[PDB]
């Protein structure tokens, strides 16, 4: 917030990039982002996304979901192809995950009304079709790929198929490293949740904040400008928007009124 | 197509490859809108109604709008031969007989048949009704493909007035209507659905003012 | 190709390369898709069996299709000889017997019996003889070609009724039947195959509704 | 259009597709500039009225353009309907009466009246008269489609000046003035805003110093 | 090219530039595949042999093909002179002689002999040979070109057969032999030489049948 | 442009969209480069002034030389009309007055004017006039984008001497002087500015020795 | 340029733009090889010596071949005028006397001069005395342009004989010799620098063994 | 001169350029792409 507003106000004049972008970039609440956004005549929540893909092997059906910004994995074999247990898979993991979209792709069985059911239960949105992000298409195979190499690795010192797939979806969890970071995927996924909560802690922050209609004055001129919509309030200044400019001014040269 | 030799006569001949690729192309390339209308109706000049189907079957894609356009033609044949009486009995030799519902459509008549209807006395334009009727189906399939209605164009707060009026005037050609009506709209609604600023202006502008005054007044 | 004389004798005409340029790239560009049948049927109007020919063998790759549409023409040509009687008695000057199946394929007849077969009074129509034998086995190309069927299409519960119906009709298209089935193809499963939603506005259309009625009454 | 024949008289002829293509693409590919006047002039030379409305209304999009000239049209119209009276009674056989405001635009007109016209003797230039209609209506929508006046052009503190005195020409001719204007305008404003170095130079030079001079002084 | 006037004398006439640059530029994109023969017999209808040599000499690169062709056309011109009787001695006012082995290839004789040959009576076929000459030297070069024999090919075990058969028949159709051998292996090693599943199926389909059944039993 | 008939006598047409399409993108392609000199020549052959001004003002930009040419089409119009005295009186039909300054440009002489002016006789060849006053304005734009002098031309130490003959000639053929300096200057620079190996092999071959020589002694 | 007219004398004909563009980029583009002298006879035949002199300028860069050609033709044009001496005396009526050194260039004869030339009885081809000249122009530039003789090449040890054998027949026709001495070197250089177990081979083969063979002998 | 710079910059990323007071160096065009690239400019090394 030191200056960078018009550092993301020129990105977006000259890049017009996502909101999340700029907010990571210059340690900014989304809201401004949004607004600066908004404010672009030519244009107009990553976690919470999961994936779910079908397989073949040993002549059964195995049900996959993996998500998007963090990758975790979980997998299961279901006995018979019905929707009965695709939807107890879905309502299992928002029982067990937070899940606010659950993407997939055309399938007679995702179509099944016990799935629209149980996902009108929950409350999460479902649909299929085109990945939501324009990238990390890849990732899903390229991970079914993965799991799919070391389930076979791994069925020769286990007993029973669900065991050893497990036990490969553990080691691909947890006892896998990757490469930028090196560590877990649930280390990231729990820390991408953390940063969630934080985020949404700033969220009623801003909640907090309502009209609280505020006048200011620029360069100590003897003029008094206004109404301005409050931001954000702190550091003894306060950043305000008006007429699709964003600026920040200083307590002295401002008034706040209920 | 039929076409006259230097001081001559009338004869026939084949389509160029040219004509019917361009047609294609620009079939494919752009989305249906009026102004493919005069397109059409520029390069079908003097053409048999073999070379109409010829070049109306050669189209890919959007084969639903082409399944209306023929039905559209099935009607208008039925029309066609419920309006016009049907001369019944065998007509004296010599003289070119009635055209069927088939025979305007060319799905039964031969290039024979077209040309001595071409050359009959006195001319027979069945190619002109047909070009027609395909003009009256194209016309059905572009309100089809209309995006949108025309009552509920707004300009936007940060929408610029110049791209608000050209959709504005886009949508009212892709309207079909009458003249009358076409001017009250062009009269009336613009002005209703503008952003506040340049509403103001043109009230103040009053009636009777062409749209160069107030595209002028609307700038800034 | 064989192209009619102002007032006078019919000559050969050389055959133009934009029409054989033309040919090549549409057939190399998209697909054995429907739409070029007609196309073809429109670069080889009034054209010898030497030219069509010489067409033929102006394409490359997808050598398959081409042993498909000669197995066919051999055996359509033996099933024209074995219809059709010997023609027997000697031949008087300026006239030659009936094609042989060969002789109709272009493959040992010259240009100077195509020209007067043409030229024989009443003509004999082998070239388009030759030209529906072709048409045949494209036909059959694009059948095999096709890799869906018309019952195995279905439409998404988010899906918008108009590419549906645009696969359904391409389909249609490619399938090949009795113009009774395919109308009551189209008249059962475009209702019977869809949203439960729109399903329920068609019953309550009632039957033999218009298809523009459908998918207006669809939208949304 | 209509064009001579090898020592003949004047015959009509539909307009050449590539023609029409290269105007079409020609207006899409670059924006409403004054080097766009004359280009349509040398594509409509000896074209009737219905062949330059058909022309027309090939274009796709800008279709303030399009209301702005047929507005200018409808006016024009008016002022020839008034300026040179309706005159009233039978004609005599073989003759038609002056085309009327509504005649000059196609809108109530046929090709035959419009062939019939321009063959008359005397000759009736009513083509002639809506191609200037045209040429009006192309003024001031270049004049409308000028984003920039010329008072507001001010060389950069090191840009060169080449492209600075191109674009303010580019500007100058773009401009609906006088000729004694533009000679004023090209003696005074291009020296005010000018680097420091070769303007001085330039009022070193005097009045009367022609372009050569300024710009083998500006080099470098 | 030399052509016929209609219902006239025969002209000679210049090759048009746009054959010579769309050969050119075929031969370049295209190397040497058999397609390429019908290709030039399409464009070398009613052409002198000194058309024939100008269009063979334009050709850039490959040119130890046109040294074997130009060494086969000689060598073919010296069969035709010690096997058609040479005349010598007196010629008789109004004609001339046949053409020699130094004629025919063009390098001796001049355009005016040829001219007058085309439109003797009865007319010499000499361009006509030199074309079947320089046929049968595409057909050996083409043979030579040949990347590999036709009885080696096999079917790897992710290939699915529609691209196997393609190749198959592309290096068949590649084969100089008799017909009745191409029939007997096209029927035998086709299956022989593929992936075991589909072999035993089509083993299993019975010795021989139509390939439409084969493939379609083949398919997925 | 003025095109004679088949077989009989000059008429005037109009010029083909195509020539002045392709002049105008040659030109604003790539830049003015002296070799556009000749090209115009081989494009406004036999071409009526008001066609010249047609295919002046469709340039795109390069408003400067416009200016240019302009200023010197009329300084030159102003010497023509002060060297030639005005004849006056009263001037017989078909052959009309003596052009003036302004009619030369045909600014405001019309079409018909300027066929009469064709025609007459004895001949006026003022289209030739005007081209060569253009010839003249394209050569002082030539000058105006010519990039530097001959004389700083100087070979690389191992740059081989091929690019830069090449070069200096392309810059020489820019350069406006009489034949008798362009001969001394290529004479002298030639030698005077090469590397010390050809300039010694220059020196040994002695005056007198043409190009040729030079260039096939200093190869290696 | 130069082209008869059908039923009718010869008459003068512009030069089409599409001819120039195409032989311009052509020689612009590829090289300086002997493929284009051909192509050069190709698009020249039957066109005046003003034709040539504009079809040579046009050409961009490699200005030192036209400089060296320019002088070629002066050396000619000399050459021309010491073997036919200047005969003086009155022209005879109607009958222009033959062109002189500058005349036959092109640089001090007017175009109705070679209009008259071509017309005249008897011919004068003075046009392909011009282009016999610049045919010799078009050899000794290509064969100063071929970097490498044909008595140094040498092949490599680590590449097949196919490219070798492909650039010695590529420096072989790049170099102007009498026949004899061309046959005298494929007939020995071809198998006197070759790899030496090929070398070996046709040494065992024995001599007059055709160019099909010795490939076929040492593949791989 | 300018095109180059932002080839180099779309190729890798730079955050300052070392360049003379050379007219080509601080021409519109590259002096334009720099800034717009967001790349700090010294003079003088
Ligand atoms: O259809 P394409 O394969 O793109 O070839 C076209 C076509 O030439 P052809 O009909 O001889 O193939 C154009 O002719 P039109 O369709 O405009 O009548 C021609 O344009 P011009 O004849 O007006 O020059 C154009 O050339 P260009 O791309 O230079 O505009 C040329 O393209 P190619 O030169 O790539 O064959
Ligand atoms: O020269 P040709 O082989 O006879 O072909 C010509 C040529 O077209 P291309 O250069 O694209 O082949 C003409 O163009 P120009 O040479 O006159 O510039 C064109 O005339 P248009 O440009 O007016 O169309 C004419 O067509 P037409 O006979 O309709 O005048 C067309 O002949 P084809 O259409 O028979 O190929
Ligand atoms: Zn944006």
């Amino acid at each position: 917030f030191l200056d960078g507003i018009d550092k993301a106000q020129e990105e977006h004049e000259k890049y017009h990039s996502n909101w999340r972008a700029m907010a990571s970039d210059f340690n900014l609440p989304p809201v401004v982002a949004k607004e600066i956004v908004a404010s672009c005549d030519k244009c107009q929540c990553s976690p919470g996304i999961w994936q779910l893909n079908c397989t073949h092997l040993e002549g059964k059906v195995i049900l996959v979901a993996v998500h998007v910004a963090s990758g975790y994995i979980e997998a299961e074999v279901i006995p018979a192809e019905t929707g009965q247990e695709t939807a107890y898979f879905l309502l299992k993991l928002a029982g067990r995950w937070p899940v606010k979209t659950v993407h997939t792709n055309n399938g007679s069985n995702f179509t099944s009304t016990t799935v629209k059911a149980a996902c009108w239960w929950a409350g999460i949105k479902q649909e299929f079709g085109i990945p939501y992000n324009p990238q990390s298409q890849g990732v899903i195979e390229s991970m079914n790929k993965e799991l799919k190499k070391i389930i076979g690795q791994v069925r020769d010192q286990a007993e029973h198929l669900k065991t050893a797939v497990q036990m490969a979806v553990f080691i691909h969890n947890f006892k896998r490293k990757g490469g930028i970071g090196g560590y877990s995927a649930g280390e990231r996924i729990v820390d991408i949740i953390a940063t969630d909560i934080q985020t949404k802690e700033l969220q009623k922050q801003i909640t907090k904040i309502q009209n609280f209609r505020v006048y200011y004055r620029d360069s100590r001129d003897p003029v008094w400008k206004g109404p301005a919509k409050l931001l954000w309030k702190g550091e003894g200044a306060v950043v305000i928007q008006d007429n699709s400019d964003i600026k920040v001014v200083p307590r002295r040269k401002a008034k706040i009124i209920r | 197509p039929i076409v006259q030799n230097l001081q001559g006569q009338m004869v026939h001949q084949a389509i160029s490859p040219r004509t019917l690729n361009a047609w294609v192309k620009v079939v494919e390339e752009k989305a249906f809108s009026p102004e493919v209308i005069p397109m059409f109706s520029a390069l079908s000049e003097g053409a048999t109604p073999q070379d109409l189907n010829t070049m109306l079957n050669t189209v890919g894609g959007h084969q639903a709008a082409m399944q209306m356009l023929k039905e559209t033609i099935n009607e208008e044949a039925a029309e066609w031969d419920r309006l016009h009486p049907v001369h019944a009995g065998p007509i004296a030799p010599g003289q070119m007989r009635e055209p069927r519902g088939s025979d305007i459509a060319g799905t039964t008549s031969t290039l024979q048949e077209q040309i001595g209807w071409m050359t009959h006395n006195p001319p027979i334009p069945v190619g002109e009704i047909y070009k027609r009727w395909i003009i009256l189906g194209l016309n059905k399939i572009v309100r089809m493909y209309s995006p949108t209605s025309i009552l509920d164009i707004r300009q936007g707060p940060k929408e610029p007035f110049r791209d608000y009026v050209d959709r504005f005037y886009k949508t009212l050609r892709a309207e079909q209507a009458s003249q009358e009506v076409k001017n009250w709209m062009t009269e009336t609604l613009l002005v209703q659905n503008a952003n506040p600023d340049c509403k103001t202006i043109l009230k103040a502008l009053g009636p009777g003012a062409t749209l160069e005054e107030m595209m002028t007044a609307c700038q800034g």
